[PDB]
């Protein structure tokens, strides 16, 4: 089979933000990185004025601005996760806005272990070279000459393999690196001078024997001072030569500082963000001396207030900070001289919808219009939310805790959501909440009275408390919250009718997670009803393992328990009775169904096709395909084709073999499609957001992107594949990156060309080009219309075929 | 490969050296399984047991 | 080291009947001149030959290259006996085995690659917390921190951290090496490889498993899968039965212990060149002793052996050993041959 993949909603989470002068030398730009998108704004007095949005054929991994001597304005260096390096320039010709590629190249090395602390990309202050930390033991140096348009580079052998963070220092006689590494004898900071002449390392200005156990951040302090600030779990120190300061502010001991931003060019104020949303001001106390010098007297940290959980911060101007968020909405916040009555200098100005991460979703026709709305569990911790998405209208329902699974119960006209909040062990017996949240603020509440599990010592650490929430479908008010058993972990949730019972139930499958036990030996399948505003337990079945997955199966309840797939029957006495068991060697994580076929999958892309046999009351294994690789989600496209989401950000389709004469051939599922999506899919979902092609599968990803997969005719696939090669000859790609490279199936070890999949986003851009390029792509293109002869295609013919393909989302 | 001893299966270079040694296997149960060390009284007994390995 | 996915033609010694796992050593004793000259010509070119993993008859579908690293000549009693030690290297699937005039069958094999996978979190890890992916390493409260920090980003996927720990290599070995310390008191944490590839293969050669499970692990390419399958055998197949009659319990895993420095199951060689992977256990059941203890060629000096057989089918299962001095402990134990056993799940 042949498939078509299109973006219904672009990635919304922010993974980067730098400021500088990219568009005009005089303008102040804000540049935002959204996985495959780049956004440009100019900072105003009211807020942000949009300027230009683009997409790359890559995942943006390094985004930094720089200005080599003799340049009008700043240039843009971008490196993609597939190691496409490029330097871009802004070029506006009246109203023609264009991002031109001044230099570009691929920095990938065949040899080499990708580092544990990720791709690092730093540029020296004097814009003489681009430093790259790609692999353990090496350091890539791209020398910055106006005569290096191909980004040729070289490597320097790095002793000290496990490097945490590295930056170029300021005010140095030679380009100098400052980095924190870990070896057997503790964690240290060291400096290396970089010789672009000798292409190796020379001795560094200083090396500090030992530093904090968990020193994780290196900030290079600018030219007024020099040196570097290292930040850790409990301490903040300043190092330069023989000068040293160190503070251990108790105010930052409660969570980890994970991003920073320099406020002013002299480097005396920094913003620090931590993992829970606190925003701090790091201040460097300068001491003006009677000679010309300035000395640094002390360090001081002040808590500014709360924000979204920040992946990146960036100070704009006039007390306005941009908070870039992966787990919640991005913000513009305002800082005020005087803290308000509550003690916060922080005031919200603006929020930005971020759908990511989408951990679950479901399609509902609430408006009963035969339209359809997407309802997602998105965000984590205090950023957690439902989002109702419509044809694109986004409504938001704050939860202040992590939603995990969602399903719709039309009869009750409400939603049922499995949720997770963090509580901390109290000094009494129990555990007290971190903050008020949906779990704790319902209209009515309940706790499991089960006591099925009757035979540790928490200290002051975190525990997860899981709830089933009943959310009204019109107000989204939490109508009921049922708290599960202590140490019970709610995994699966389904709404359906069972057997000959006319009631619709919520069914929840769980696991009993104890920190001593590696694999779970105990779980529960609990049957809830919820009929008169109140939620009642209608029997519970104990099982000897984790109930990872559950499906309604033809009036019965199919379930995973560790490696077992089990079909359950609903008796007249309203309880679960096992019908049959199919024991697998793989752990049955994924469970999808279609008629009598059952798709089973584990985390390593082991794909299994069981079939229920009505005449024998048993399961029978039809076919299998094992291929060691991480799998994140999977779905049944039809009786013969299965779609999966595997590493790294790839989609795959396997199929039941039609060329099967031998019983060995019929028992192996062939791979028929490979594609680099660029996103990490958390959930597939059959459904459509609208009123040619066959089928409609939506999928949500971690970065909040929403995509659609549908299947085509062989006639249509062949034609659109010719178009892809033809549109790729006329569409200017930002980093001068080949589309066929970007969509190549990719592992850390393997790359194979994409196949059986058509890039719908590339297909739809046919409409946005002009008719000289338009008539250029159609030239000599034969087309399988109804007439059995294949005629040359007019472009006005092709506007009609693409305009129909846009109608699917 | 040449001149094997009927009891313990050890091979010798010449038939002279074989019967120099074959006088060592004098016992009530002389045939030895070249795998177990199990001992048997007849050649056939050892053959059957040897082929069950 | 051959190339990956490449095809090579490699000689096969016809006497060998052993499933060789990469890294495991294969001892040999050779009397026949064709094979003696065959070993001598190997100790010059590549030193590698192929060891087929038989399904038995002569039906083989995978195998392993083996590399000669030791060589000793004894010319006793007018017969040239050559003892050679080999070590297994690379796995392969057999394509054609053309038998040659002298005897040695040559093999066209496809060199199997070793599937290395990235961490299960490398796809989702937030760049702001890449700075935190390196831990000050080693307690069981320590392992509670390792999971909370290494899999923090599970909150971005539809699975918890404890499921991810079940596919974390580093966790799998700490669990496996927990039980190996139960079989070996002479076992330091440093005596075990640190690479997950090598570590899984060492565990493969150490478990007392029959050929079918030994072959099944060879077919497994990802180390993660190997480790989990190995940890599964260790947990479920607590009992060891007679492979012949299949229902007779000989011993259980609670009785496995290490007599020599070489672990609980080492490859010993009998006087006539037969190899025995001999698992040493404390107590054993359903066994008949044959003969009186002897010391000839006793693999454990100070002990006298006695042939042991199954009470039911009369198959060979191993030997009973007894102390010939008195100050020694254990005063008694059993050496069970691996080819005779069949792990089972009660
Ligand atoms: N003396 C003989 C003679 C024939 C076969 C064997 C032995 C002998 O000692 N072993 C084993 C079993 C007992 C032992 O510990 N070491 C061995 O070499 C044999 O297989
Ligand atoms: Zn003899
Ligand atoms: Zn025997
Ligand atoms: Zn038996």
């Amino acid at each position: 089979s042949y498939n078509y993949v299109v973006t219904a909603q672009k990635p919304t989470a922010v993974n980067g933000c730098v400021t500088g002068h990219f568009t005009s030398a005089e303008d102040l730009n804000l540049l935002i990185a959204k996985n495959t998108r780049l956004e440009i704004y100019v900072v105003t007095a009211e807020g942000l004025r949009p300027v230009k949005e683009v997409g790359m054929y890559g995942k943006i991994a390094v985004m930094e601005l720089f200005r080599p001597k003799g340049e009008s304005k700043d240039l843009l260096f971008i490196l993609t996760a597939k190691y496409n390096a490029c330097i871009l320039e802004y070029k506006q010709s009246g109203e023609s806005i264009d991002i031109i590629t001044r230099a570009h190249g691929n920095v990938q090395d065949r040899i080499g272990r990708p580092s544990e602390t990720g791709i690092i990309g730093i540029i020296d202050p004097e814009c003489r070279m681009i430093g790259l930390r790609l692999y353990d033991g090496l350091f890539k140096v791209i020398p910055l000459d106006r005569d290096n348009k191909e980004l040729k580079a070289f490597n320097i052998r790095l002793e000290e393999l496990h490097v945490i963070d590295v930056k170029f220092l300021y005010g140095c006689q030679a380009p100098t690196i400052c980095f924190v590494y870990q070896d057997p004898q503790g964690r240290h900071v060291k400096t290396y001078e970089v010789s672009l002449r000798e292409k190796e390392f020379n001795k560094g200005p200083w090396k500090q024997e030992n530093v904090e156990a968990e020193a994780s951040m290196v900030i290079a302090v600018p030219e007024p001072f020099g040196g570097a600030i290292i930040i850790g779990q409990e301490s903040i120190t300043y190092h330069n030569g023989d000068k040293y300061l160190a503070i251990a502010p108790p105010i930052i001991k409660q969570s980890t500082i994970v991003c920073h931003n320099r406020v002013d060019p002299n480097g005396s104020r920094y913003l620090l963000g931590d993992m829970e949303g606190r925003l701090f001001m790091l201040l460097l106390e300068k001491e003006e001396q009677m000679d010309g010098t300035v000395t640094l007297k002390d360090l001081r940290v002040e808590l500014l207030g709360e924000t979204s959980i920040a992946e990146c911060l960036t100070y704009l101007d006039n007390g306005v900070v941009f908070v870039g968020s992966r787990l919640g909405d991005s913000q513009l916040v305002k800082l005020n001289v005087d803290s308000n009555e509550q003690g916060s200098y922080v005031v919200a100005m603006e929020t930005f919808t971020n759908l990511g991460p989408i951990v679950d979703m479901c399609v509902v026709d609430l408006e009963r219009q035969g339209q359809g709305q997407l309802v997602t569990c998105s965000g984590a911790f205090k950023e957690g939310s439902l989002r109702i998405i419509r044809n694109l209208h986004i409504r938001t329902v704050p939860l202040y805790e992590s939603p995990r699974k969602i399903c719709y119960q039309e009869v009750s006209q409400c939603f049922g959501v499995l949720s997770s909040r963090i509580e901390v062990q109290d000094t009494s017996g129990g555990t007290t909440a971190l903050r008020p949240s949906a779990s704790t603020q319902a209209l009515s509440s309940s706790v499991s009275s089960s006591k099925l599990f009757s035979s540790e010592t928490s200290f002051g650490e975190e525990v997860e408390v899981h709830n089933l929430l009943i959310i009204d479908q019109h107000t989204f008010e939490v109508l009921h919250a049922h708290q599960f058993l202590q140490n019970e972990y709610a995994l699966s949730l389904v709404s359906c009718k069972l057997g000959k019972d006319p009631n619709t139930y919520f069914i929840v499958g769980t696991a009993m997670v104890y920190p001593e036990e590696a694999e779970p030996k105990q779980g529960r399948i609990v049957v809830f009803q919820y009929s008169d505003g109140k939620l009642q337990t209608v029997a519970e079945k104990e099982v000897k393992g984790a109930v990872y997955s559950m499906v309604e199966f033809n009036g019965k309840l199919l379930a995973s328990i560790n490696s077992t797939v089990r079909l359950y029957e609903w008796t007249t006495e309203k309880e679960l009775r096992t019908e049959c068991n199919h024991y697998n060697n793989i752990m049955a994580l994924y469970l999808k169904t279609k008629g009598d076929f059952i798709l089973v999958g584990d985390l390593m892309r082991s794909v299994l096709l069981l079939a229920y046999k009505p005449m024998e009351g048993n399961f029978e294994e039809i076919a299998r395909d094992f291929n060691p690789n991480w799998m994140s989600a999977v779905e049944i496209l039809d009786d013969d084709n299965f779609l999966g989401a595997e590493n790294a950000f790839n989609l795959f389709v396997c199929q039941k073999d039609s060329a099967a004469t031998t019983d060995e051939e019929r028992q192996h599922l062939q791979e028929v499609g490979l594609f680099h999506l660029g996103e990490f899919v958390n959930v597939f979902c059959h459904g459509s957001l609208v009123m040619p092609t066959q089928g409609s599968v939506l999928f949500g990803t971690v970065n909040g992107m929403i995509g659609l997969v549908t299947s085509l005719s062989e006639s249509w696939y062949n034609l659109l594949l010719d178009m892809q090669n033809r549109l790729n000859k006329v569409i200017k790609s930002v980093g001068k990156i080949e589309h066929s490279f970007w969509r190549s199936f990719h592992t850390e070890r393997k790359t194979e060309p994409a196949t059986g999949f058509i890039d719908g986003d590339l297909i739809e851009s046919f409409l946005d080009i002009s008719r000289p390029k338009m008539q250029e792509v159609v030239a000599n293109l034969q087309y399988d219309d109804g007439s059995g002869m294949k005629r040359e295609a007019t472009a006005d013919d092709l506007i009609k075929v693409v305009e129909e393909l846009t109608r699917i989302h | 490969y040449k001149h094997k001893c009927k009891y313990c299966s050890k091979v010798f270079g010449t038939d002279s050296s074989l019967q120099i040694h074959l006088r060592s296997h004098t016992g009530e149960r002389p045939f030895v399984c070249s795998v177990c060390g199990h001992r048997f009284t007849t050649k056939g007994n050892l053959k059957v047991h040897f082929h069950r390995h | 080291l051959h190339d990956d996915d490449s095809c090579q033609v490699i000689p096969v010694l016809p006497q060998v009947m052993m499933i060789l796992i990469p890294g495991q050593t294969l001892p040999l004793q050779l009397f026949h001149p064709q094979e003696v000259s065959m070993v001598r010509n190997l100790i010059q070119k590549d030193r590698t030959f192929a060891v087929l993993a038989y399904s038995q008859e002569r039906e083989a579908q995978f195998g392993t290259t083996a590399e000669i690293y030791a060589y000793r000549e004894e010319q006793d009693f007018g017969i040239e006996i050559v003892k050679v030690k080999a070590i297994g290297r690379q796995r392969f699937k057999v394509l054609e085995l053309r038998t040659q005039s002298d005897g040695i069958q040559q093999a066209k094999v496809q060199i199997l690659p070793e599937c290395v996978l990235p961490s299960t979190m490398s796809a989702v890890q937030l760049e702001s917390l890449n700075k935190c992916q390196i831990f000050p390493s080693k307690s069981y409260k320590w392992w509670q921190k390792y999971q909370k920090r290494k899999f923090h980003c599970a909150n971005l996927t539809s699975w918890p951290r404890w499921l991810y720990s079940l596919y974390d290599a580093e966790t799998l070995m700490d669990r496996i090496k927990k039980q190996l310390r139960e079989w070996d008191e002479n076992l330091k944490d440093d005596s075990l490889p640190s690479n997950p590839i090598d570590f899984s293969y060492r565990v493969a050669a150490c478990l007392p498993i029959d050929d079918v499970l030994r072959i099944q692990l060879l077919k497994i390419g990802s180390a993660i899968q190997r480790l989990r399958c190995e940890l599964d055998i260790m947990n479920k197949c607590t009992s060891l039965c007679c492979k012949q009659c299949q229902e007779t319990e000989i011993t259980t895993k609670n009785e496995i212990f290490s007599l020599s420095l070489c672990g609980p199951m080492a490859a010993y060689v009998n006087p006539h060149g037969y190899v025995h992977e001999t698992l040493t256990v404390y107590k054993a059941c359903n066994l008949n002793l044959i003969g009186r203890p002897s010391t000839e060629h006793s693999w454990f000096p100070g002990y006298a052996w006695t042939v042991a057989q199954c009470k039911i089918c009369a198959s060979h299962i191993g030997w009973k050993f007894t102390a010939t001095k008195k100050d020694m402990s254990p005063q008694k134990f059993w050496g069970l041959t691996r080819s005779a056993l069949l792990p089972t799940i009660p």
